[PDB]
C-alpha cells in the first residue's frame, strides 16, 4: 500500500522526528526525475499487450510440457488464467514502479501467492521463468525511446529489473 | 497513508485496470507542486520550536483561565504536553505537505481524535486557536504557493477540528 | 488449502 | 470482521438516507462495501484469495 | 455510475402481485410480509437487475419515471 | 463524456463531503493540461478529411483481403460507412482530448465495443490499422505537450480496441 | 453527472460535428479562469463551517418560531436535519461552481428535495432564506483576498450566484 | 406463468370438474405435435445469430438515421441496447411459441415494456417493425430441411405469426 | 404450474442464453410420456365415483376409533363431504398426470398443508391410508408406464401429507 | 405506532405548556385500571387459534360458495392465507388493545391493507362479517373469569367491541 | 465439476434441501435411453479421425488462401503440427460432450476463458468455425438417425460459443 514518501514518513513517525533535510532532498530528486518514471510505466502499459504477447510466445516455445493434455495450463481455462496470472504480475511490477517501494507488490501479489499454487498445484519456477521473460520484454520495450525525449534512465531500467526481481524470488 | 500516487495505486487496482494518461497527469502535477510544498516543509521544520512556542503563548493568550489551578491547562506537565502535542500536529503538517495529500494527517490525528477528546474533556478550540497562530505565523514565514498550500492544509486541519 | 482438497477426490 | 471503525470515517449521508428510509439497508451495506476504508482495511493489504 | 450514460437514475414502483405472492409463499418467507405496493430508486446501471429479479419472481412493474432526464 | 472534474466531484458526492488540498490540486493540473489538449484538438480538427482518407486507404493497403470482391470491406456504401466510422472515431478522439480526460471515449465508443462488433463481424484490426495511421500522421502534426495528450488518447482508443 | 465541458461535448456529439475553434476558445477561456475558480471554490469549501453557523445563527434570528413548540424546527431532530440539509446544498452548489455547470448541482441534490419538502409539509420559504442566506455568507467569505493574491473573479461570483439563485428556485 | 396444459388445468378448476375428454384429444395431439415444436425452437436457437444479423443490416439499412449524429442507435451503446432487445424479445417469442400459452409471454415484461420505452423515448413503432424482421429472418431460417425429415409446420409457423403479432401489439 | 418446461423456461430466462440440448431432450421426455399418462387419467377418470367410496370405507375400516360418536366425520353429511375432498385430491392427481409434474398437488394441496391440519384438527394418517387403498385398487387399473407415473405421484402425495 | 401516553404526551407537548394535572388523573386511573386490560389481552391471545378455528367454522356454515371451486378460499393455500388474514386483524385489535389508540392500527396495517384486499378483489363485506365472528367468539372467552378474580371489564369489553366494530369499518 | 444433465439434476437437488421428484426421473431415464445413439456416434467418429482431421486442414487452407504463405502467423512446419493437434482436440472434446449428454466437457475444456486465449494468439475464430463446418459436413454421411442430429446439438452449440 505504501510507497517512498509513504514509508519515509512512517520512518519518521516510528522515530518520531520531523524528515530530515537529506531526506527531503531525495525526495525533491526523486520528484523532479517523476516525468522519466511516468515515461517508464506508460512505456510499460502501452507495450504490455505486447510484453505478455512476447513472453507468452517465447515460453511456449522454450516450454510445451503444458499445451499437451495433463499440463498445468492445457485448458484453455487453465491457460487463461496463466496469461492473466503474467497480466496481473507485470501489472502489480508496474503498481510498485509508480510507487517506488515493493510494499504494494508484497501486499497484493507476495504475501500468500506461493502456497495458493502449491494448493493449486501451479509449479513455481514456471511462474518465474514467464516473469523473467516479460521482464526481458520490458527491458527491450522501455529502453527505446519512442516519440520521447532521450535520457539517461538507466535508475527506472534497474529499478524495474529489481522489483521483477523481488516478484520472482518471491514467487520461486 | 493516502498519497495521491498511493490513491491511484489503489483506483487502478479497484477496476482491474491499468493507469491512463488523466492519473499519470494528477501524478505529474503532484510532482511539480511537490518543489513549492518542499520549500514549505522546509521553512515550518526550521521554524518549528518558534512555531510551537508561538503557538502554546497564542493559546493562553485567547484563553488564560485555562492555566488557573484545578483546570487542564495548568500544571508544568501539562503545559509540555500542550506543546507536544502542537509538535505532534505541526510534524504531521510537516508529512501532509510532503506527501501531497492529508493522508498522514489525516490516518494519524483525525482518525479517533474526537473520542480522546471526549472522554479527556480537549477542547478542540485550543488546538483550532494553535492552528490559527500557526496561519499568522507562516503568512510571514511562507510566501506565494508554499505558503497557499501549507495554509490549506493546516486549515483542513482546522475544519477537521471543528 | 482446505479449498484444494474440494478439488478433487 | 471486528474491526473497530473510527468514528470519524463512517458516511453521515449514507447513514442519513438510511434514517429516512429512501435507501433499503442492502443499499446502505453497498455504500458501506464501496467505501474506501473497505478496500484500505480488506482489499488493499490482503491478497485477493483471502 | 460516474459515466453521463452510467447516470439518468430512474424510480420504479413495484406491486408485489398475486403471483408473486403465490409463488413467495412456496419458496419460503424468508423476508417480513410488507405491503404488495413499494416503490423504489434505481440508477442506470443497475436498472436492468431490478426488473429481471422482479420477473423471476413474479411480479410485474407498475410504471417507470426518470430521476435525472 | 468524463472530466477529471468530474469524477473528482462524483468521488466527493459518494463521501458525501467537501474537496481538500488533492481535489483542487486535480482541478488545477487539469486546466493547465486543458489549453495544449485544446491546441491539440484544434490540430487534428484541420486535418480531418485527409486524415480520414488516409486511414481508408491504410486500411485497404496494410491487408490485402479487405479489398477484393464479396468482402464485407469491399463495397461504396461500406467505403461510405467506412469514412463515417473513421471519423465518428477521431471526433471522439477530439472530444476526449477537450474534455482532458479518456472518459469520452470510454463511453462514446469503447463502452460496448466488442459485442457490437462481433454482431455485425467487424474485425478490431481494422480500426487497430486506422488508428495506427492516426498515430503516424499525428506524430508530425504535434509537438510538445498537444503532442502527447493526442498520442495518448489515440492510443488508449487503440488499447481499447486490443 | 456532468460539467460545462460535457455539456459542449455532449451537444457536438449528438451533432456530430468537430467542437469549433470558437468552442475550443470558449472552453479555454473557461480554463485560464479556471484556476480562479477553484479558488473561489475552496474560498466556500474552507470557509463552509463558519458561514454555516452564522447563517443559521441569523435563521433563527429573524425566524423566532422555528426554536418554539409548533416551528418546523423545534423538535431537536428537525433544526439538527436543517443544519446538515444546509450544509449538503452549499456543498452541491460548490460543486457546481467547481465544474462550472448545472447538471452536476441538479442532477441529484436538486431533483427529489422539492417533493420530499412538499410531502413532508415543511416550508420551503425557509429553506429558501437559509440558502439565500448561504450565498450571503459565502459572498462575505469569497470577497476576503486574506493571504491570497487579488485579482477580479466578477465571473465567479455571477457564476456562483447563480448557481444559488437556482438551487434555491428548485427548492422554491 | 402457466403451460398451454397449466392452462387447461386452470380453466378446468375454475370449472370445477375433471378435463374433457375432447380436451383430452386436444393435449395429447399438442403432445404428439411437442418434437416439431423443439426442433423449430432448437433452430431458432442456432439460427438466432443469423437472425439477428439479418434483422440489424435489413434494419440499418432501411432505417440510417438511428445512425446518424445524436441518432437512437448512434452512440454504440444505444444500438447495443437495441441488438441485447432483440436477441431478448426473439428469446421471448422462442418461450411462446414452444410454451403454447401467450399469458408467459405477456407476463413476461410485455407489461412493462410498453411504458418503458414510452419513459425512454424510443419510437416503439421501430421496435414493432424489428420484430418484423425477426419475425422473416426467424421463418426464413426455419424454413430450411437440411439435415431433418420433411413434414407439417404450417400450425406452428401460424402460432408463431399470432406471437409475433402479440409482441408487437404489446410493445406498440 | 412447475411443469418440467415451465422450469425450463424460467432456467433459460434466468440467465442470457437459450435453451441447448438438454432441456430440448427432456421436453422430448416429456412429450413421451404425455400419452401414456394421458390414457391414465382417462382410465382413472372412468372410475371416479367406486374408488372414491371404497377408500371412504376403507378409512373407516382402518381408523375404528375415530367412526364412534365424536368423530370428526362422525354424520352423514361430513362423511360425504370428505369423500368430497377425496375426488378433490383425485381430480388434482388427475391434473398432475396431465401436467407429468407436482405443479398442481404442490401449488394447490400441499401448499398450506400442515397449518390447515393443524388449523382443523385433522389427522394426515386418514389421508395417507386412503392413498395406500389407491395403491390397492391402482395396482390392477393401470398397468405398465402408466402405472408407474400413477404410483409415483401418489407416493409423492403421501410423502407430502406424510 | 402510538399509544395513550405517546398521543397525550404529543398534544401537551402542542400547545407547548406542561402537562395538565387532570390529563395525569386521567393516566394514572388508567394505569391503575392497567391489570384488568393486561389479562384480558393474554386471555385472547390463549384463546386466539380456537377463536381462529370457531369463525372459520361459522365462515363455512354462513357461507359455503368459498368452500366450492373457485371460491376465494376454496384452494388450499388461499384459504390459509384466509386464516392468517383472521390471526393477524385480530392480533392487532390486540395490540390497539393493550396499547389503547387507535393510530396503532392504523397506520401499521390498514393504510396498507386497504390497497392490499382492494386489488386481491375479496368481497370486504365478508371479511367484516368474519371479523364479527372473531368478535363474539373473543368475546365469549374473555367473559371466561375462569381461574381470576372477578371485576368489572365492562369498559374494557366495550373497549374490544369498538375495536373490533373500526377494525370492520376500516376493511369494509 | 461438469455440467451433466443427471450431475445437473443433483445438483438442483441438492440446492434445493429436497430429493428427487418425478420430473428428474424421468430426465434421467431420457438421457439413459439417448445415450445410446450417442455412443453410436461417438465410435463411429472415432473410426473416422484421421479423415476428419486432414480434411478439416485442407478445408481451412482452401477457404482462407491468404494464410499459407511464408510471413504470416499460420505458415510453419510447427504451425502446421498444431493446427492438427488443436482440431484433434477439438474432435476430442466433442466425443467427450456427446458421450456426456450434456455441453459441460466442451464448456470447461475450451470455451471457458476461449476469447482471451484468442485475443492473446491472434487467433480469429473464423479458422475453426470452417473447419468445424466441414465437420459436419463429413458427419453428415458418417452417423444414422438419431447419432446424427445427437452430433449436431452439441457441435452447433460450439459453433455458436466460436462466434
Ligand atoms: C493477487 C495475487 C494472486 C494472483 C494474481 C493469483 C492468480 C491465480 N491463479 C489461480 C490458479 C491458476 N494459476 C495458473 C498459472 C499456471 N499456469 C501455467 O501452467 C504456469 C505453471 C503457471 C503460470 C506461469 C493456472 C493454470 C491456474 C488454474 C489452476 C487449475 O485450474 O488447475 C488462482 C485461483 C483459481 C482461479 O482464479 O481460477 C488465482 C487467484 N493468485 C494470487 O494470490
Ligand atoms: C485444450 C486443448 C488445446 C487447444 C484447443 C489448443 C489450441 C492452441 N493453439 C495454440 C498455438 C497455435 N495454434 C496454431 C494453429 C493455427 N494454425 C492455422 O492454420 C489455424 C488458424 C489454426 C489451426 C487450423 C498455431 C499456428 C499456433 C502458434 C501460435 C503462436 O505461437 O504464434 C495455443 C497457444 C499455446 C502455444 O503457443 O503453445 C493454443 C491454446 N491447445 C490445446 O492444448
Ligand atoms: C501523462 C503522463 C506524461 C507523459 C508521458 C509525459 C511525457 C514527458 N516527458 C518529459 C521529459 C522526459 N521524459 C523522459 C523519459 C523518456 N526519455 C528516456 O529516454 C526514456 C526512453 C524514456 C522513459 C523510460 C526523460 C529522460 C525526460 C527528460 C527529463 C526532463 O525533461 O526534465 C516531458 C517534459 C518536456 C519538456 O520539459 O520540454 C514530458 C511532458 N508527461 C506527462 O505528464
Ligand atoms: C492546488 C494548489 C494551488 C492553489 C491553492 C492555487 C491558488 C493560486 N492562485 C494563484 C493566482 C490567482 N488567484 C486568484 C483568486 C484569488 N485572488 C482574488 O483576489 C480572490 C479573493 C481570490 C479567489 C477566491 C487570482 C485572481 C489570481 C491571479 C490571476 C491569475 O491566475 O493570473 C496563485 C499564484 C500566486 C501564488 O504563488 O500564491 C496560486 C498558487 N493554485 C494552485 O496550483
Ligand atoms: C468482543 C469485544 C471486543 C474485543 C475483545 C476487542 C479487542 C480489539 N482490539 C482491537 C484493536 C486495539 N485494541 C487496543 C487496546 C489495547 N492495546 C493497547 O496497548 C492497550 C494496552 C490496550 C487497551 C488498554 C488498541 C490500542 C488497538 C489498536 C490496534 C489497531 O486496531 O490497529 C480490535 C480491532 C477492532 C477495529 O479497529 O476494527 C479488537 C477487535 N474489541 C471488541 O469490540
Ligand atoms: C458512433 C459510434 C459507431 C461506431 C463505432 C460504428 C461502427 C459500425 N459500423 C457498422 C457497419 C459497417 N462498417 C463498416 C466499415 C468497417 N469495415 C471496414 O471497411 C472499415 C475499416 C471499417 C470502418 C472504419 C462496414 C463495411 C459496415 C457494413 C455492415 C457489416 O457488414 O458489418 C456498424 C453496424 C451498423 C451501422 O452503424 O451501420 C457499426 C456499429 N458505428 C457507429 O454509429
Ligand atoms: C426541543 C429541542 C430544543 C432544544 C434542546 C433547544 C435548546 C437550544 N437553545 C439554543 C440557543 C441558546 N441556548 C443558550 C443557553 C446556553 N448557553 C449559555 O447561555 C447557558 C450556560 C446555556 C444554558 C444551560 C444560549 C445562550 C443560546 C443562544 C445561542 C446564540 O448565541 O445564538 C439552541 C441552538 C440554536 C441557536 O444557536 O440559537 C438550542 C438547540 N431548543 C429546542 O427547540
Ligand atoms: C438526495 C440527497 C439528499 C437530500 C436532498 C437530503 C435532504 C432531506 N431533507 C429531508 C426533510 C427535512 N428537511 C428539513 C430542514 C427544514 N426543516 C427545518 O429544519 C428548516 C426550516 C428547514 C431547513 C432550512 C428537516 C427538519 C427535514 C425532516 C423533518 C422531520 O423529520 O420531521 C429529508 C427526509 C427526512 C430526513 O431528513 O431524514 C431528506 C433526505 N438528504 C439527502 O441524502
Ligand atoms: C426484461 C427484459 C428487458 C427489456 C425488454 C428492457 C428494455 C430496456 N431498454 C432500455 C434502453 C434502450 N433500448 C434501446 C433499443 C430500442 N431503441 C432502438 O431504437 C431499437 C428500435 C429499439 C430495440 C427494441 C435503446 C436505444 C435504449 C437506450 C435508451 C437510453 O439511452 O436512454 C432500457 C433502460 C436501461 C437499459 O437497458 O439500458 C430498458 C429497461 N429491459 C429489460 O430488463
Ligand atoms: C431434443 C430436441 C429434438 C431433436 C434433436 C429431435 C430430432 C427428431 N425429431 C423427430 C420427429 C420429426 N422431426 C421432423 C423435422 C421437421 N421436418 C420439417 O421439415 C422441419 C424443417 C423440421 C423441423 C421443424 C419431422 C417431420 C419429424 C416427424 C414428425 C412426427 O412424427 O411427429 C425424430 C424422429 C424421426 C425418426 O426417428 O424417424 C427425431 C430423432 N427432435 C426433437 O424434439
Ligand atoms: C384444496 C384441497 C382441499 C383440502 C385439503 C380439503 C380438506 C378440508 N377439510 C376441511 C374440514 C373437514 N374435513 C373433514 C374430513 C376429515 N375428517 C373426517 O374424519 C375424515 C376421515 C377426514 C378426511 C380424511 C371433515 C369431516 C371436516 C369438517 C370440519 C369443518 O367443517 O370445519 C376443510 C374446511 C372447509 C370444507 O371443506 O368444508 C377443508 C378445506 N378440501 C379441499 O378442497
Ligand atoms: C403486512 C401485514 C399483512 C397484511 C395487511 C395482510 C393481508 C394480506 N392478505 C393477502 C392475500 C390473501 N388474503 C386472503 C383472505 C381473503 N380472501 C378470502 O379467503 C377471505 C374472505 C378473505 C379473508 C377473511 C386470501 C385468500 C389471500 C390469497 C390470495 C391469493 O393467493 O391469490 C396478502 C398478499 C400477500 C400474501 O398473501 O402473503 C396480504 C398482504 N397480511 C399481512 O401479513
Ligand atoms: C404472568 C403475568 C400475570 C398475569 C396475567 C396476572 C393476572 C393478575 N391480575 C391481577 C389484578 C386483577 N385482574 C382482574 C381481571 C380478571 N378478572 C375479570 O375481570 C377478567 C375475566 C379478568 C381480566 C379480563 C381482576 C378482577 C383483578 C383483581 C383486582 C382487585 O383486587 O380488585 C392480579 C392480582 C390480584 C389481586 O391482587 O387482587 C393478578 C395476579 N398476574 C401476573 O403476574
Amino acid at each position: 500500500m505504501n510507497d517512498v514518501f509513504t514509508r519515509a514518513i512512517a520512518q519518521a513517525d516510528l522515530k518520531g522526528s520531523f524528515l530530515l533535510e537529506s531526506d527531503l532532498d531525495k525526495l525533491a530528486s526523486f520528484a523532479k526525475e517523476g516525468v522519466k518514471r511516468l515515461d517508464a510505466v506508460a512505456a510499460l502499459t502501452n507495450n504490455a499487450p505486447a510484453i505478455i504477447s512476447d513472453a507468452a510466445h517465447k515460453l511456449f516455445a522454450e516450454q510445451q510440457e503444458l499445451i499437451q493434455p495433463g499440463g498445468n495450463a492445457y485448458p484453455h481455462r487453465r491457460m487463461a488464467a496463466c496469461l492473466r496470472d503474467m497480466e496481473i504480475i507485470l501489472r502489480y511490477v508496474s503498481y510498485a514502479l509508480l510507487a517506488g517501494d515493493a510494499s504494494v507488490l508484497d501486499d497484493r501479489c507476495l504475501n500468500g501467492l506461493r502456497e495458493t499454487y502449491n494448493a493449486l498445484g501451479t509449479p513455481t519456477q514456471s511462474v518465474a521463468r514467464a516473469v523473467q521473460l516479460m521482464k526481458d520484454a520490458a527491458m527491450v520495450h522501455l529502453k527505446s525511446t519512442a516519440n520521447v525525449t532521450v535520457g539517461d534512465c538507466s535508475s527506472l531500467y534497474s529499478e524495474a529489473a529489481t522489483y521483477f526481481d523481488k516478484a520472482a524470488a518471491s514467487i520461486a | 497513508s493516502r498519497t495521491v500516487i498511493t490513491e491511484v495505486i489503489a483506483t487502478a487496482d479497484s477496476q482491474g485496470r491499468f493507469l491512463n494518461s488523466t492519473e499519470l497527469q494528477a501524478a505529474f502535477g503532484r510532482f511539480e507542486r511537490a518543489v513549492p510544498a518542499i520549500e514549505a516543509a522546509r521553512a515550518l521544520t526550521k521554524n518549528q520550536d518558534a512555531l510551537v512556542k508561538g503557538a502554546v503563548q497564542a493559546v493562553f493568550k485567547k484563553f488564560p483561565y485555562v492555566t488557573q489551578p484545578g483546570e487542564k491547562g495548568y500544571g508544568d506537565s501539562n503545559q509540555a504536553k500542550c506543546a507536544r502535542d502542537i509538535g505532534y500536529y505541526l510534524r504531521f503538517i510537516t508529512y501532509s505537505l510532503v506527501a501531497s495529500g492529508t493522508g498522514p494527517l489525516d490516518d494519524y490525528v483525525i482518525a479517533g481524535l474526537r473520542e480522546v477528546n471526549r472522554a479527556f474533556n480537549l477542547n478542540p478550540l485550543w488546538y483550532i486557536e494553535a492552528l490559527n497562530y500557526i496561519k499568522g505565523e507562516t503568512g510571514k514565514l511562507l510566501s506565494g504557493q508554499s505558503k497557499t498550500e501549507a495554509l490549506l492544509y493546516i486549515d483542513h486541519a482546522i475544519n477537521a477540528l471543528s | 488449502d482446505s479449498l484444494a482438497r474440494s478439488t478433487m477426490d | 470482521g471486528n474491526t473497530y471503525v473510527m468514528e470519524s470515517e463512517r458516511p453521515a449521508t449514507a447513514e442519513s438516507q438510511l434514517r429516512d428510509g429512501r435507501i433499503t439497508v442492502r443499499g446502505f451495506i453497498r455504500l458501506l462495501a464501496k467505501s474506501d476504508t473497505y478496500k484500505a482495511r480488506f482489499f488493499n493489504p490482503a491478497t485477493q484469495t483471502r | 455510475a460516474i459515466t453521463t450514460q452510467g447516470k439518468r437514475i430512474y424510480k420504479i414502483t413495484v406491486s408485489e402481485a398475486g403471483a408473486y405472492a403465490t409463488n413467495k409463499h412456496r419458496t419460503g418467507y424468508r423476508a417480513p410480509i410488507r405491503q404488495s405496493n413499494y416503490t423504489l430508486t434505481v440508477p442506470y446501471d443497475r436498472f436492468l437487475p431490478e426488473m429481471i429479479r422482479l420477473h423471476q419472481s413474479g411480479a410485474k412493474i407498475v410504471n417507470v419515471t426518470s430521476v435525472i432526464s
